[PDB]
């Protein structure tokens, strides 16, 4: 798991973020977390 | 999913309090018994000295 | 780097010292013989894998110093460490400062610069002694000139056993405490005052022991001082080391006798019932019946208290706790000192000793203050050495001991200027 | 390529820095031992900004430690993080020194100041173009107080225009944790007016109001408060962290929200915040965030500013959001509450967005207030100053061995003259 | 685009919070832990007016509800839907009141009124637009009546505009259940006529009378009493949440039935609902339905209108349904008589119909029929608080939190006045 | 959150605190040695799981405490909790209150203020105390007067045993009876009673339990106890706390001594016959052969009626049977407080301990009617204590403990005064 310490109050994330992403007909897979 | 890891930690550490309260039943037992060995001891000694 | 040297006088201070080594070497787990199959503070590293304390034992009779040596813990104290005489002090400021310790003196530093020359760091001192007699008067006055002139600036903190009001062993021990009282002003850095009558009222109430003898009372003597020098080897999230004590409970040179309470000293069969948090604990410190002091310190004002916390104690609950015990009308404070208050909190739980009447309660509190109410402890003490001076009652020894009647007289104006000190405090400044 | 040096002081400095860089490591995502192996690049095109590279891309944080005390110097040595700070930057002290603050200024606080000076500008000669300096203390101690006024006083001498933020633990004022606390508190804020060119206020007992009310925490011990502050001074330096749509860096934050040069002490807070009840509850948008931080209740440090008036607001936005949200959002904390705002300055809030967040959430965001609430708190300690200096409590720990007293009433007169420079801009 | 904030007071507030939010968060379906579960398009309409929008598509009641003893937080919450109302807003203090309007009002209830509108004013930023509140609440409390006037007490100056009805509880003449509250529910209702927008009678005594002779229950309980009074009041609210043919939301009876703005206690009354035995004989149609709607056996308060007259009479409507005979069936009981059809008035008749019926059941109405017999209600009154005023029966506690004597002959002062107030027109 | 401490003081306040602790023991899992939050009003989890009370207790006869040391309930009481000394004080206010009761209001007050600063969430103290002995009247007082500066505004309620108006145990009872009179006039929240020989009349008439003892006296105190102050740990319908007893129960300040009945004690063998419906068996507190402290209130009038219900209870018939009793004009209510009553409603219906004889009952009934006719007890006991004090009885033994003489008449002309306040209606 890619955490500091799980369950700091502030808040964290555990899922790989490898994986989150949704494409266009038109576009490229581009990440979720990332997108500017 | 942030939610359910906050959730497991608290649980974690109610675990390891669990394991305090064990611990503190276990030393003060201990004391407890050996207490109750010498108060026995002295008892014998008391049968001695009437003999 | 943080090596502390225990220096311990007279057979109070090595009655002490024989179960406070009993504890330092458990809660490391040290064999008696000394082996071990951060502990440099107190413990001496040799090349051949063996552990020595840092510490000198010094006494002017070998009756009490011999079972030491043929003892359960005879080849962990390194064979010259020890230090005996051959003539006793005999109850007497004047024997104990004038007589026999000149002749037992250029040793014993002799010793203690080498056994500084070990470490690099060094912050504190720590000598054991009580104002009963000779040898914890004469010859603890003695070394703090020695040490003074020698290192200065180094804080030597103390422990002293107070003779209490109503119960006594000897009769020429008000003269021996305030003939020290001088020459310990000056050259003292701190002093901790515990007298045995309010740990007789203790021993008696909160444990169910009735009729102890003083291995009982030096198993809590040795856990009120392994309490403070906890937090010099173990992490805590608030750890306090042991030159801090200095500058929060001393407001003036003239004014260093901060007192000592330990408050979970409860049955180990009486562990079992109630339960021990930090808000029921910071409250029990002060009721009148749990102090180690025969003052009750409603009679005065608190001046400063400092806290100091062991095992499971969370600073949350910490800072609630100790919140509330100055909104009472009972715990009473006033304007010129109104914060008061520091804390200690550490992670190591206080461990227990087989034979001991302590129990393995995981959160304990000793604290340390210093009142206005001492000014009336003494206000006997000053009274009673002029019961005796008013017909010369016992100098009749000291003067042909190597003193003069001189230092009687001066002895008295300068406690009763003491005396004066504290009644300038406890008046309001408007 | 511009960059900030961070640096720590005091046993509360050095375990804040250790909570410091155990969220800022990966967030740029980085291994317990110094190697980058993130997902995406975005957060290595500037990932020199808080670290350093080094051979074979074992990356090393720049921050600079100095304590006095080694017995918990070492304590952040063995954590879970101690293995990438270079032990050549540990900079320890043999003694302690015992919380008396000219301790830390005059006798063993110039001691060390020759070595701890010795690798910043071995440190400042490898940067490129830096930006700003960053300092953790509290006021309570000698360790932490009285060694940073030394670094700050004889900082400006080499380093004039480089911004400063010190980011100071004010003492709680239900209980002070030191008996001896407020000489060392008077006389740090002298050294603090004329020097930093920004400092903040967090009060230790806001942090414990948070875990009573909001988070409602059952066991909250020093690892989790120190978290708590240190996102919030993790919102600061980011607009140069990664880019964004409207960008404010350190520069741009304090030359648009202090008026005027010694007033500037600052008042912050973290927006998203939710218990373990309410989370699956909690609404999700950008005035639920306006509820956060202009809540006088989630603020970390102690006094309301229901009983005073701001000057400056500052809100840095961290996150994917509509500009119009945040622009018709703001207006409307001004008009509903307009008596506590004041009237010769037209517009009060700072506008500021970043497009990443923090790693997971949708948005967050972070306040910074510049008040007069804090001279109610400026007005307790210098009465609780004078109660200890007139019957003379407490005096020679400081006299004998330090200055005279000239210094304390000095300081007095650094300090009363601030409280009376924030009740004439109460009301203009 | 309007949205709701609620208000209900007291641990019998929390009572009538837990089976009155139980018919409203049924009709527009959703489950016990948020997400929607309803199968038509009516049912996600405008459904924000309660519900906030959570993260995740979740749905939360916006409310508050007040009290200050920690032991009625959790028998509310043993209910099933304690995982829908999120008890953030769901209020107590360490110390309650415990029958005492004192003790809620100053004491305590005046330090935690700080928290309560430090929270009712962070929620309405939200809003986009508010609409206003709305209330029920018990009198013989010390929280709910206590805590509750103290809203509705600091809620009229800084919200004036906004509109803020109640729909209080008191209590029953000749069973009466803690009978020192008339220096409870009779202080309230001089704090209540110069705030409030609305108040009714939701008497126990007529909520107690229908199970005995109109639904056949044989032991009932105040939960099916507390069913009663949401199948009512879902009526008063029945347009901004379901669309009509001729609707009439919570503004235009804001605006429609207060002719003289200090008089707005009116008697409540249910014309439909029988029992299961006469479930098998009976039509879903206006004419039958007739029978059961004008008796004097079938209301919501206890006090009979025929002491009284008939001033302001409303009618809403659930129902795709023949809308002259609507007129037709209304007419033939206003041409029967003329005692208590009063020929003063000319005619008052506000109609609003609405097309989804409730959850159930197809066909139904509602009425409420004014009187001057609420003026009686506090006639009587006017001699059981005469009794223990001028014998100083609690008082002594009362004086020891902050009031004057005169506070009490002043209060009484103005119930004099609205009694005197309802015979001008008597 | 609403944690209590019930302090009960004397003989009697040891074992009906014993007793009634018996039944709180049996209706919650108490194992006698602690272990197994709604019981958490009366009992404190330790941090070894210990379900510890909080209830100090007073008896200075070293001869009863001395047994609760041991017992099977010997781990179950802490006994640094339980109070008692070395040296009695045998029917002596003064002893009680200022001659041995000197030195142990120390550790008392010392107690109860570690524990309530242990606890959070108090509201008062339950106290039963017995007027006729040496340390249940005095040490007593002392406690009363003492914490009502200490504390202050924390509740303190008492349900005292009182003096029979016929049989007696010691001698002159009537001394520390007034001497503990003009202490609960001053400082008692609330004060009613129950007494010993009605309790003889009722369990000898109806129940076939011939030669009882104080032990079955104390599991009907018990009983009782339960049906007033279980609201605190059991929901109800239309429930109850602590303070709402202090807030609805008394009229005038000076007048809190009121009465009371308890109807429903039917044995096994009258209960598998008899139907025990809560409209018609709660008539049963008004017939005159089943009331609780030796009064008629037909002679005297209805005051106020706390009615307590616990069971199989509906509002329906509660208020039906309020009705019919509210009906039949043996009900006099004269025009200061004509409607009266107040109604508590307690799902958990009463637990069956072994040793009584009353079966499990489906539902319940009480009541509290505050009540008139007090007045004709306390003119008999004015009656009787100036048949005694026109001779001076046993005055020296007080007087050499350590007072004066005027700490009688002092006393005394307070009880005319309390009379003149019951006559005034
Ligand atoms: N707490 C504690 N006090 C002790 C102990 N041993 C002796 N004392 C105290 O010491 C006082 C008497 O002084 P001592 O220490 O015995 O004598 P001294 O200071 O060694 O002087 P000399 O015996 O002549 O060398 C008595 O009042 C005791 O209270 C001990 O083991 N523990
Ligand atoms: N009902 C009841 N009364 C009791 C019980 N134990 C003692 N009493 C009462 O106590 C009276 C005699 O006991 P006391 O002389 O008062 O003893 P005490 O003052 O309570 O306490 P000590 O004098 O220290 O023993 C009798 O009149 C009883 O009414 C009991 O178990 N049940
Ligand atoms: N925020 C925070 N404060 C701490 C922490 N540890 C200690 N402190 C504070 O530090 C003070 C005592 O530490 P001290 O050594 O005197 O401060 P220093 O000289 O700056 O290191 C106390 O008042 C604590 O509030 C921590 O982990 N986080
Ligand atoms: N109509 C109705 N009355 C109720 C309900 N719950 C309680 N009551 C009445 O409220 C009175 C008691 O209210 P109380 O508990 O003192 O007020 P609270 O503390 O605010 O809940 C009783 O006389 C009941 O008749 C209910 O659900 N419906
Ligand atoms: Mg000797
Ligand atoms: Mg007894």
């Amino acid at each position: 798991p890619p955490c500091v310490n799980p369950g700091n109050p502030v808040f964290s994330c555990m899922l790989d973020p490898k994986t989150l992403h949704t494409t266009t007909s038109l576009s490229k897979p581009k990440m979720i977390m990332y997108k500017t | 999913e942030d939610r359910l890891a906050k959730e497991r930690r608290e649980a974690k550490e109610e675990r390891r309090q669990k394991e305090l309260v064990e611990n503190t039943r276990l030393g003060l037992n201990a004391q407890v018994t050996s207490i109750q060995a010498q108060r026995q001891a002295a008892q014998r000694l008391k049968e001695e000295e009437a003999l | 780097m943080r090596e502390c040297i225990s220096v311990h006088v007279g057979q109070a201070g090595v009655q002490i010292g024989n179960a406070c080594w009993e504890l330092y070497c458990l809660e490391h787990g040290i064999q008696p013989d000394g082996q071990m199959p951060s502990f440099n503070t107190f413990f001496s590293e040799t090349g051949a894998g063996k552990h020595v304390p840092r510490a000198v034992f010094v006494d002017l009779e070998p009756t009490v110093i011999d079972e030491v040596r043929t003892g359960t813990y005879r080849q962990l104290f390194h064979p010259e460490q020890l230090i005996t005489g051959k003539e006793d002090a005999a109850n007497n400021y004047a024997r104990g400062h004038y007589t026999i310790g000149k002749e037992l003196i250029d040793l014993v530093l002799d010793r203690i610069r080498k056994l500084a020359d070990q470490c690099t760091g060094l912050q504190g001192f720590l000598i054991f002694h009580s104002f009963g007699g000779g040898t914890g008067s004469g010859f603890t006055s003695l070394l703090m000139e020695r040490l003074s002139v020698d290192y200065g600036k180094k804080s030597k903190l103390e422990f002293s056993i107070y003779p209490a009001p109503q119960v006594s062993t000897a009769v020429v021990e008000p003269y021996n405490s305030i003939l020290t009282t001088h020459t310990t002003l000056e050259h003292s850095d701190c002093a901790f005052m515990v007298d045995n009558e309010a740990i007789y009222d203790i021993c008696r109430r909160n444990l169910d022991i009735e009729r102890p003898t003083y291995t009982n009372l030096n198993r809590l003597i040795g856990q009120i001082v392994s309490s403070i020098t906890a937090s010099l080897r173990f992490d805590g999230a608030l750890n306090v080391d042991l030159t801090e004590f200095q500058t929060n409970l001393v407001p003036y040179p003239r004014i260093h006798f901060p007192l000592a309470t330990y408050a979970p000293v409860i049955s180990a069969e009486k562990a079992y019932h109630e339960q021990l948090s930090v808000a029921e604990i910071t409250n029990a410190c002060f009721e009148p019946a749990n102090q180690m002091v025969k003052c009750d310190p409603r009679h005065g004002k608190y001046m400063a208290c400092c806290l100091l916390y062991r095992g499971d104690v969370v600073p949350k609950d910490v800072n609630a706790a100790i919140a509330t015990i100055k909104t009472k009308r009972t715990i009473q404070f006033v304007d010129w000192c109104p914060t008061g208050f520091k804390v200690g909190i550490n992670y190591q739980p206080p461990t227990v000793v087989p034979g001991g009447d302590l129990a393995k309660v995981q959160r304990a509190v000793c604290m340390l203050s210093n009142t206005t109410a001492i000014a009336e402890a003494w206000a006997r003490l000053d009274h009673k050495f002029d019961l005796m001076y008013a017909k010369r009652a016992f100098v009749h020894w000291y003067v042909g001991e190597g003193m003069e009647e001189g230092e009687f007289s001066e002895a008295r104006e300068d406690m009763a200027a003491l005396e004066k000190d504290y009644e300038e405090v406890g008046m309001d400044s408007v | 390529m511009r960059e900030i040096v961070h640096l720590q002081a005091g046993q509360c400095g050095n375990q804040i820095g250790a909570k410091f860089w155990e969220v800022i490591s990966d967030e740029h995502g980085i291994d317990p031992t110094g190697t980058y192996h993130g997902d995406s690049d975005l957060q290595l095109e500037r990932i020199n900004v808080y670290y350093n590279e080094a051979t074979g891309g074992k990356y090393v944080p720049r921050a600079v430690l100095v304590d006095l005390e080694p017995g918990t110097m070492d304590s952040v040595r063995s954590g879970p993080f101690g293995q990438i700070f270079r032990p050549d930057n540990f900079v320890f002290g043999q003694s302690g020194a015992g919380n008396n603050w000219a301790k830390g200024h005059y006798t063993e606080g110039a001691e060390l100041v020759d070595s701890v000076l010795d690798v910043v500008r071995k440190e400042a000669e490898s940067c490129d173009c830096l930006q700003g300096f960053q300092l953790t203390h509290s006021l309570g101690g000698g360790t932490g107080s009285g060694m940073g006024t030394l670094l700050i006083s004889k900082i400006r001498e080499e380093y004039p225009d480089r911004i400063m933020n010190t980011f100071s633990v004010v003492p709680s004022p239900k209980v002070s944790d030191t008996v001896v606390e407020p000489y060392n508190a008077t006389l740090s804020v002298h050294q603090l007016v004329e020097n930093t060119d920004e400092t903040y206020c967090i009060d230790n007992e806001a942090l414990y109001d948070i875990c009573f009310r909001t988070l409602k925490l059952t066991t909250p011990t020093y690892g989790d408060l120190n978290h708590l502050v240190s996102a919030t001074m993790s919102g600061v330096t980011t607009c140069l962290r990664f880019p964004g749509q409207l960008n404010a860096d350190l520069r741009k934050l304090a030359v648009n929200m202090v008026p005027f040069p010694r007033l500037h002490f600052f008042m912050p807070g973290f927006a998203p915040l939710t218990s373990r009840g309410s989370q699956q509850y909690r609404a999700l948008t950008v005035p639920e965030l306006t509820q956060q931080m202009f809540d006088a209740k989630n603020m970390m440090a102690a006094c309301d500013p229901r009983h005073g008036r701001y000057l400056t607001v500052a809100a840095v936005f961290r996150g994917r959001m509509s500009m119009k949200e945040v622009d018709e959002q703001m207006l409307n904390v001004q008009n509903k509450n307009s008596s506590y705002f004041v009237e010769w300055i037209p517009n009060n809030v700072k506008t500021a967005v970043c497009d990443i967040p923090p790693r997971g959430l949708k948005m967050s965001a972070t306040f910074i207030g510049n008040s007069t609430a804090i001279q109610e708190l400026f007005k307790r300690i210098s009465e609780q100053f004078t109660a200890m200096f007139r019957r003379k409590a407490f005096l020679h720990w400081y006299t004998g061995e330090g200055m005279d007293e000239m210094e304390f009433t000095e300081a007095e007169s650094n300090m009363n003259d601030l409280v009376s420079e924030y009740q004439q801009y109460q009301d203009a």
